[PDB]
């Protein structure tokens, strides 16, 4: 009955596309510390109101493993981690010859008292200097021990950032004005798909920026049971990520208490290294719990025999790898700790202050971490106390092979990834971009 | 009703409370304070980038609403006729059952097509007339 | 009369010249020409960082007129009764004697749930209602 | 009619199609999809830049549109009388002989002498009458 | 446009990590480089250009 | 040809040691200064 065309402005309709975000972060240690790596001096501030609009009636197909917000994640902190460090100190002329023994006792460690040549204040003037560092921080070529630094093959190494906390902080992302991030807080998923109660937010999860590989430390802990992340599943082939129901707690502590030397290279440059060890020699020590982690198992096991067919063969280690690969390599009040990941995968079951669990632990100075062929970082030793206060949030299990049918289908711990370490953060997230303008025929028109 | 609390409600609903879609649609819980010494930081840059299209959403739409004497108000009807090959569905039928979500999947094809069409039945036609129909 | 060259006046006389502080407010004796070959120096960025923050501060207040059928003009009135509560004064009294100037320090407080009511019956009620009253 | 299609057909024939020469103007071919890991480079400085004066020439004229009542068409009159010493010609003869092209021309220079008095007769005096006259 | 210098790669590290890439070894004869024309052509085209 | 037979002292993946390297380049790539070619 007679139809004529409205205009609609401000109609709740979204399109799915991807945008760039920026930071949402609290005041932290505002006066101590002022600036931490990620957060820096100048960081986007966050509401303490979210918008938590919730859209009955509403079932998006949130796309888990395809999320473009865990690609933005990436570049940012990779960018970040190369302009950090950048205004300070080159360690380019630092690298020359070796010559070492080892300690004054026959092993009863994994240091060793090396010689070198570095230029002091004066650049004509030479000084013969002795300084500690960890074990594969050098590797050999030739009475005397004579070899080189990992570093000369690979990349160019500058000196870490002084007193910047490399520790993680509740970065939230905000998606900018005429966009919307959808927050997915449904109970269960399976590996992508249809959701139930899908909400509307402005600004998402206190998401803190983790840096480690087979065990995830922050986090968003959906509860009543594990959460099987499934990027794929029916190949073995592909990574498979695990959210957890509870968290399990885990002290990291390096009783090894180490000086400050001093050493400059030419002018004004400062080179900050390992001193002396006061004490006993001994390994870093992270410890865990015996029964508690058992528990957090007999569900994973559980699963698994629903998720994969019947009770088929399937407990096995980390195969194969590089150090920073196969061990839980994490920063723990700023030292790179790689225990590992053995006592964990031997226990073989099929049907479904606290106890002394370690790890093999060893330090690492020379890292740059996520294969960095360019700009290199050393990482500047810590004097004194090493605290843990840290989680576990998660882990990044892999393949067994491609066997045909069989019995045998042994798991192991072989992500080697650091966006997926993100996809049990950004699970719930998926941006949409807002279309206000709606036509809608209706029966009134315009006049003179 | 909140922001975007009308989509998952039928049309009319939907229809009911569409102010508050727009007005946090820009500076609401995303704008805040916009507070080494320097600002070229990787936020400082993933911040102006994003107001560059956060704006460009907005004019896109605003020049428009301004290019059909809808500009005044948030609902304006026009003097355009709706050709029935287009949608053949009743007016109060979409509105409680459709819904907007769907609604826009269905004209997202002609859209392009009506709003060409918009343009000079109620401007091009309508406020050309008025230069002779002004005085008289 | 100049630009904010009624602020001194009373609100009666302020109401009277406000268009100047709005016209030299974007483009006036601020925009300019905007004129080792690169202009990525410090001059070049503190520019394009307060050209964001210019139109932001125009556009917030902009998009109000806008969902309010005051778009069209400097000063339009509105279907909105004011609550005794929120000011006792009389309406003559506060143009020849109080100024905008601490005017707005009196309503700064409730003006986000004047803004909240400006919105529903002047627009979400009145442009409402137009839906079923525009074909009769 | 196409971008500017209408330029060198007589004033009547360009008033005829001038929303094309609008449409085009912001997001038509120009805005795109807008697409090492960093997008620093070259393009990405040089297309921010151009995104600023590309508003810029937008909004000096849009904000003149709003302080005119002109704001909700493409096409609107004034209550501003014609002072013969600007110009000597008729009315129907510019629109079929001189032409948009060397009209603009011949009113740039009075033409911000124009816009001073645009600004009073229709909004500092036609909506100041208003105050007093929309009650009773 | 051609060079039938024919060179293989080689890789001298310049301090930590830097690699620097120079010409390895010519195989076969000793050439020019070779770029070519054509003779007719060029003189049709210079036809034009002296006449105008 | 119009290639020359060069040897000089670049500094390896160590600073400390040296080695003398020889690698090829074209011509007018080096200007002459002083029984041996001495240039630079
Ligand atoms: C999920 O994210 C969270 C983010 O909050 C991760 O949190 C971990 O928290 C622990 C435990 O706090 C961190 O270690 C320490 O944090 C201390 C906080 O110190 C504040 O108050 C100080 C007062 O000083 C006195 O008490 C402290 C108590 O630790 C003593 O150490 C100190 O000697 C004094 O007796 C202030 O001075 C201080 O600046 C803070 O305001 C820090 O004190 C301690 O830092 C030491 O070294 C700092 C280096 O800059 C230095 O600035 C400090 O002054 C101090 O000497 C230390 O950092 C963990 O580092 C932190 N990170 C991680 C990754 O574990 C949480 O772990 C994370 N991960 C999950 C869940 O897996
Ligand atoms: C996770 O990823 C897997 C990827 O494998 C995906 O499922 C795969 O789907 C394809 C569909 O074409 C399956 O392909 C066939 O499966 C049958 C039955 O076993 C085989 O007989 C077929 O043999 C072919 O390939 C052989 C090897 O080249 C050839 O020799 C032969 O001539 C045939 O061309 C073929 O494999 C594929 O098996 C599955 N993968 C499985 C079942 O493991 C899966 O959808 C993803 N899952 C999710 C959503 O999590
Ligand atoms: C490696 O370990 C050795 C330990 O043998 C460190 O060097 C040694 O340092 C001691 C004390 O600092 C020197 O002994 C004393 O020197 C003083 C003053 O010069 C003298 O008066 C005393 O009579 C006594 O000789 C000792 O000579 C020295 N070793 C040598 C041969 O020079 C070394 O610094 C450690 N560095 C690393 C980690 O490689
Ligand atoms: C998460 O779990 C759900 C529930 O199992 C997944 O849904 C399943 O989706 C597949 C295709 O993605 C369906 O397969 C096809 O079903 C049709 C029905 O006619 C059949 O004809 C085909 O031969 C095929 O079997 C499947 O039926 C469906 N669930 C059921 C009821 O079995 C969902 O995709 C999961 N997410 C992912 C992708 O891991
Ligand atoms: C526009 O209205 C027309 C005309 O009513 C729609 O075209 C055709 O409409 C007939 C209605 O009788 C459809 O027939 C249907 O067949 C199905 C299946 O056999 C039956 O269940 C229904 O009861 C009905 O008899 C016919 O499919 C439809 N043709 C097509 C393909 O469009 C027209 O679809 C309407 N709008 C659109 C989407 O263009
Ligand atoms: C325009 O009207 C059409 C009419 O249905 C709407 O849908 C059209 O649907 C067909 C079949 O689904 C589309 O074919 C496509 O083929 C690609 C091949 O890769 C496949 O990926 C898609 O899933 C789909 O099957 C066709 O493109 C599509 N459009 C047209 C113009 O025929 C369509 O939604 C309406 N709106 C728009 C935005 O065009
Ligand atoms: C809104 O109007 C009301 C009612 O007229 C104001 O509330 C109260 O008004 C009385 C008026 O008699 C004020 O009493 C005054 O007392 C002073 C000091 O003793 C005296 O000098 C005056 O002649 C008058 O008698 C009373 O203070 C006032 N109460 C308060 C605290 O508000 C009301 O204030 C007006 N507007 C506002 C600001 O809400
Ligand atoms: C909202 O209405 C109130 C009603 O008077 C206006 O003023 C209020 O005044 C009191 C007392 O002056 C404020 O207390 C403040 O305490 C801080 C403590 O640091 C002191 O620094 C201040 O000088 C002041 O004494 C109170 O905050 C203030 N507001 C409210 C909501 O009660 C107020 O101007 C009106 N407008 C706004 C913007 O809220
Ligand atoms: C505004 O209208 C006036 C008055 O009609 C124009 O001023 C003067 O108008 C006379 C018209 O008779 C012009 O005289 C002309 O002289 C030429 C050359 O001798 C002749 O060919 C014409 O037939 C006519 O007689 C006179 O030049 C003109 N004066 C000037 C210098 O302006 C006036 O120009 C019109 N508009 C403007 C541009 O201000
Ligand atoms: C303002 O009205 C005048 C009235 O004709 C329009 O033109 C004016 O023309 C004279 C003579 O052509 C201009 O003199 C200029 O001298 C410079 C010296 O370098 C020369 O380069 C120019 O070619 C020209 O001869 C005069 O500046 C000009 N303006 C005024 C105000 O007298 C003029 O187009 C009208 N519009 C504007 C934008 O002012
Ligand atoms: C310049 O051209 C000369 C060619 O004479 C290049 O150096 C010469 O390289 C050959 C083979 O690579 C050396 O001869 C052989 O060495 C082996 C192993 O050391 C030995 O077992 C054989 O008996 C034989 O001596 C030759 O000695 C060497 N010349 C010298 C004097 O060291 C040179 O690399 C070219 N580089 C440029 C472009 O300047
Ligand atoms: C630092 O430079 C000194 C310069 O004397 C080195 O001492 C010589 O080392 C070489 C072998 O590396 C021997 O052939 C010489 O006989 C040494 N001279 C003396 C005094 O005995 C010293 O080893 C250099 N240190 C490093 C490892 O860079
Ligand atoms: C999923 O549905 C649940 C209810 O079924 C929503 O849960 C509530 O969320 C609000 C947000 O403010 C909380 O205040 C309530 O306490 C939550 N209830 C509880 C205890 O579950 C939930 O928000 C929905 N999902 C999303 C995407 O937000
Ligand atoms: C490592 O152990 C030593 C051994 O006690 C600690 O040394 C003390 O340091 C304080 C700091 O001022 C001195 O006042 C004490 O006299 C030191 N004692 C002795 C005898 O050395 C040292 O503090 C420990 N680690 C760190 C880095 O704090
Ligand atoms: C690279 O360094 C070596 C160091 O031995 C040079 O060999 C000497 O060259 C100089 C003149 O340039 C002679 O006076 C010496 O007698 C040479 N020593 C020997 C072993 O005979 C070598 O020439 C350097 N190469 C260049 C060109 O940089
Ligand atoms: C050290 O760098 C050199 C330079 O090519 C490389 O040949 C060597 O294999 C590297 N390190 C190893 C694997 O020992
Ligand atoms: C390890 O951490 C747990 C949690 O605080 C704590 O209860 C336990 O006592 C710690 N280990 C030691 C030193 O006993
Ligand atoms: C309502 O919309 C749905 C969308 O598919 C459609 O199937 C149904 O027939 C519609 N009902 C009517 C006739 O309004």
């Amino acid at each position: 009955a007679k139809k004529w065309v409205t205009v609609y402005y401000g109609v709740p309709v979204w399109k799915e596309a991807t945008t760039t975000l920026f930071c949402a972060s609290d005041a932290k240690a505002y006066d101590t510390e002022v600036h931490n790596v990620w957060a820096t001096h100048a960081c986007v501030p966050t509401d303490p109101n979210p918008q938590e609009i919730v859209l009955g009636n509403v079932t998006e197909n949130f796309n888990m493993w395809k999320n473009n917000m865990v690609e933005q994640m990436h570049e940012d902190i990779i960018s970040l981690w190369d302009q950090s460090l950048k205004p300070c100190v080159k360690l380019t002329p630092l690298c020359v010859t070796l010559n070492c023994n080892n300690v004054n006792t026959n092993n009863t460690g994994e240091m060793k008292n090396c010689s070198f040549n570095v230029t002091t204040s004066i650049r004509d003037k030479i000084k013969k200097e002795y300084a500690l560092f960890y074990k594969l921080d050098v590797v050999p070529l030739e009475n005397i021990t004579n070899y080189r630094l990992i570093n000369c093959n690979t990349s160019v190494i500058t000196q870490a950032c002084p007193k910047v906390s490399f520790e993680p902080i509740p970065i939230h992302y905000c998606a900018p004005a005429g966009f919307a991030i959808l927050k997915c807080n449904s109970k269960t998923f399976n590996g992508s798909g249809p959701c139930t109660n899908v909400s509307t937010v402005q600004c998402t999860h206190g998401i803190r920026p983790v840096v480690s590989t087979q065990l995830l430390l922050n986090g968003s802990l959906a509860e009543e049971e594990i959460v099987i992340r499934s990027e794929n599943i029916t190949d073995n082939a592909k990574t498979i990520i695990v959210q957890l129901n509870e968290a399990v707690e885990i002290n990291c502590t390096r009783p090894n208490n180490n000086t400050r030397k001093s050493i400059h290279i030419g002018p004004g440059r400062a080179f900050y290294a390992t001193g002396d060890i006061i004490g006993n020699i001994r390994q870093a020590h992270c410890n865990i719990s015996k029964a508690r982690w058992n528990e957090t198992l007999g569900q994973i096991v559980a699963k698994l025999e629903e998720q994969f067919p019947n009770k088929t063969i399937i407990f096995n280690h980390s195969s194969g790898g590089d150090p920073e690969i196969v061990t839980h390599s994490f920063n723990c009040g700023g030292e790179f700790f790689y225990c590992n990941t053995t006592p964990l995968f031997n226990s073989t079951w099929n049907n479904t202050g606290e106890q002394n669990i370690t790890l093999q632990c060893r330090i690492k100075q020379i890292i740059n971490m996520w294969q960095g062929v360019g700009k290199a970082m050393y990482a500047p030793p810590i004097r004194g106390q090493i605290r843990c206060s840290s989680n576990i949030t998660g882990l990044l299990l892999t393949r067994d092979g491609g066997r045909d049918q069989n019995g045998t289908e042994t798991f192991r711990p072989g992500g080697g990834n650091m966006r997926d370490n993100w996809r049990s953060e950004l699970y719930k997230y998926k941006v949409v971009k807002i279309e206000p303008l709606g036509i809608a025929p209706t029966a009134c028109k315009r006049r003179v | 009703l909140g922001f975007l609390g009308a989509a998952g409600s039928t049309m009319g609903a939907a229809s009911m409370a569409l102010t508050v879609q727009a007005r946090l649609l820009l500076s609401g819980i995303v704008q805040q304070q916009n507070n080494h010494m320097l600002q070229l930081t990787v936020w400082g840059i993933k911040q102006l980038q994003a107001r560059v299209l956060a704006v460009e959403r907005y004019l896109r739409d605003q020049q428009l609403l301004g290019i059909w004497g809808c500009s005044g108000k948030i609902i304006c009807c026009t003097n355009v006729p709706w050709n029935d090959s287009w949608s053949n569905k009743t007016i109060n039928e979409i509105w409680d059952n459709m819904t907007w979500m769907q609604w826009e999947k269905e004209i997202d094809n002609y859209t392009q097509h009506i709003y060409t069409l918009l343009e000079v039945s109620q401007i091009q036609q309508e406020k050309n007339e008025q230069e002779l129909l002004e005085l008289d």
